[PDB]
């Protein structure tokens, strides 16, 4: 069947990926997502504003039929790295026939004093070394805002067999997280140096690296 | 110069009907009035003639999901206050709360008018309503009600 | 379909720690909000795997700041019933509901798996700071229901935060708990313990120590 949609469409507005705002080579984007668009009134008009000034460079995506018989309708705006990190507000205005007025949504970087992450690599526990795989740990703490990217490398090559916890509010209002890279024990015993890479606005060049090996 | 319904504040797409005992913003009209589906331009001053010239009667058309309607905004002690939480296109509204001074005063499972039969001094403050249209949380703008003796 | 206005019902499970420690009482809590003054009477029927049970302790209705009533029923639960995966059903009846509202919960399904617990001292680089981070890594557990705590000289440590469970690539969960302590206490050689309570441990409990060496 088809659902009733008495309130018409709803809007969700999302920030750029943290790494995208911090590396000049990459392309950071704000994404305005409209859901519960009916088949009968499926057109969505987007206006975009940066600190109240209209901009015209958004990409209009083809609408997407959802399994519940609604459309998902999306507009994506590329932003300037400096504007996002300087705290400009990005406003998405969504117009649709099923609504009494336009829905407006705003997003910016979290406000408040940036704080530099402290980064610490921790070897496997003596008790894990009986296993075939071991856990290399990266602790990242004392950072604000929560927007951060974390990756691993060895010998100039990405190491991808890792999981990172979400950011966690610490008692001083800063954030921390942990990243766990699982490696074959042979590779650790051989003396390979692994590195935990952290990207955050408050780090010099938005980048730091801490390394870890057998001793 | 009678309004049918009595609501002088209305919402875009509301039907209004006007009765005589016309000059829309002191200016001539199409016929000698039924508003089939209001818009912001249908707002303003209204007078009538065919008899004498009538008093001014104001009509506010508003844009929104909800509109808190009353017959007037100033009430004598012991007068009845009739509030209506009017939804755009009379869209089904549920879990409706009428607030006074930022506090929930009366709650309804389904949209219902909030009738106060005997006004007291304690009934002064800013009022608005809110509720759910499907699963969307919507609210009206506030209005001030004052009570005198 | 979807339903219109009326009371709403939310059903909450017991705290994981309460289901594992026999000295604690685990509760299942049925909460009913948006009860009008016009029809304030709320009846709770409680079913365990199908079997109606009485013995649920219903608090009296409480006036909320938004002019609605909220009513809580609390069913005490048997530790082993929750762990064996029995369904707990809360049925709420009230005049403004056309049909009664029913809610069901149980312990997450799937094959339980024992956490491994590893404590990790502070990185040498952190020993420059006023405080330091003792880390407890807990991995390989299923389901995610767990409690982790820090202790020293038989008393809980104050200042720790634990990440939420994260899903590992093998379908088990891990987490880290960070205990912050003054560096003096670590370098003076005080002993700290990470304690872990999970259904798949022997005695639903294990602990691992950590101290300077
Ligand atoms: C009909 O169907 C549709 C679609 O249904 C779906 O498909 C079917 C098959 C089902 O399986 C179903 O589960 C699927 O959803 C329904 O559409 C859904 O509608 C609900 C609301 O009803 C939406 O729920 C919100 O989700 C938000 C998070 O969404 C993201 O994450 C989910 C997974 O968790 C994804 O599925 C979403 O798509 C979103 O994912 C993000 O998408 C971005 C854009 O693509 C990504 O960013 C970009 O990424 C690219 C690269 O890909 C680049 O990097 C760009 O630079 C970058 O911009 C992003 O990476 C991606 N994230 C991922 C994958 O993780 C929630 O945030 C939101 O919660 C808020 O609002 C709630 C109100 O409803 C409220 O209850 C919450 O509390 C919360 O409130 C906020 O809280 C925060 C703090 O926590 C505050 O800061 C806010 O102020 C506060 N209030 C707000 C914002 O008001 C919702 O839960 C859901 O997203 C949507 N799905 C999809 C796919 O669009 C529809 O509802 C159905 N209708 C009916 C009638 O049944
Ligand atoms: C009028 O007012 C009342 C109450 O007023 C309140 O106080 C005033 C002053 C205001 O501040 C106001 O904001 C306050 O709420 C309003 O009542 C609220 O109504 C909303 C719904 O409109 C309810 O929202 C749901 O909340 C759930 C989370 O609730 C807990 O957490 C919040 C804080 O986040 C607390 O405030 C709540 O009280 C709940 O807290 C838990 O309570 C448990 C029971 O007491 C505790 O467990 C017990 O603990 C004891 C120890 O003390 C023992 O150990 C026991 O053993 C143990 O059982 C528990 O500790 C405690 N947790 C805490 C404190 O963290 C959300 O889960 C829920 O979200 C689901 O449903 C949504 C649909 O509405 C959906 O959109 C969501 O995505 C989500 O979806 C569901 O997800 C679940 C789980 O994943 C799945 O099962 C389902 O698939 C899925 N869908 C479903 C079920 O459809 C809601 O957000 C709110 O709880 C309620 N508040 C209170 C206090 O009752 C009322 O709405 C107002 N009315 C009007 C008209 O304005
Ligand atoms: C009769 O006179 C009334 C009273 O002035 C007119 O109402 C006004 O109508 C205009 C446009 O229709 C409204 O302006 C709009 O709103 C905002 C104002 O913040 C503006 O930014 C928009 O761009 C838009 O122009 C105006 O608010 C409204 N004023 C009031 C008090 O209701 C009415 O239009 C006149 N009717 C005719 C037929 O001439
Ligand atoms: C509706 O929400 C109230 C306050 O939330 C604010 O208003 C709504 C429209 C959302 O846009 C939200 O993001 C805003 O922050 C709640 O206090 C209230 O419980 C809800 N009202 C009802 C009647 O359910
Ligand atoms: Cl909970």
């Amino acid at each position: 069947p088809a659902p009733e949609l008495l309130g018409g469409p709803s809007v969700f507005l999302f920030p750029p990926k943290p790494k995208d705002t911090l590396m000049i080579s990459r392309t950071p984007e704000v994404t305005c997502v409209v859901v519960d668009v009916s088949h009968e009134d499926p057109e969505v008009k987007f206006n975009w504003y940066v600190d109240g000034v209209e901009v015209h460079n958004a990409k209009t995506k083809p609408r997407e039929e959802q399994y519940n018989s609604t459309y998902r309708v999306v507009s994506v705006l590329t932003v300037l790295h400096q504007d996002w990190l300087n705290g400009k507000e990005y406003k998405c205005k969504v117009s649709n026939k099923a609504l009494p007025a336009p829905i407006e949504k705003t997003i910016s970087k979290a406000k408040g004093q940036p704080r530099e992450p402290q980064v610490y690599t921790l070897p496997p526990s003596r008790d894990e070394l009986t296993k075939n795989q071991v856990s290399l740990t990266c602790l990242v703490k004392g950072f604000y805002p929560s927007d951060i990217a974390v990756e691993w490398e060895s010998n100039g090559q990405p190491e991808n067999n890792y999981k990172t916890t979400p950011p966690v509010l610490d008692s001083d209002g800063s954030f921390f997280l942990y990243s766990k890279l699982t490696v074959d024990k042979s590779r650790w015993q051989q003396g390979n140096v692994f590195s935990c890479s952290v990207m955050h606005e408050a780090l010099h060049n938005h980048y730091t690296q801490k390394s870890l090996s057998l001793s | 110069v009678f309004l049918e319904p009595q609501w002088y504040r209305v919402l875009e797409k509301d039907s209004v009907t006007l009765k005589c005992q016309w000059f829309h913003n002191e200016s001539l009209i199409s016929s000698q009035y039924f508003i089939d589906a209001a818009t912001v331009d249908d707002s303003g001053e209204y007078r009538c003639q065919t008899s004498t010239l009538s008093d001014p009667v104001q009509l506010e058309v508003h844009i929104g999901w909800l509109l808190l309607q009353a017959p007037r905004w100033v009430f004598k002690e012991e007068d009845p206050i009739h509030l209506r939480c009017h939804s755009w296109k009379n869209t089904a509204l549920h879990k409706v709360t009428y607030l006074q001074n930022g506090k929930g005063r009366k709650y309804f499972h389904h949209n219902s008018d909030f009738y106060i039969p005997k006004a007291t001094l304690k009934d002064s403050g800013s009022y608005f309503c809110r509720g759910l249209v499907g699963s969307k949380n919507v609210s009206s703008e506030t209005v001030q009600i004052t009570i005198t003796q």
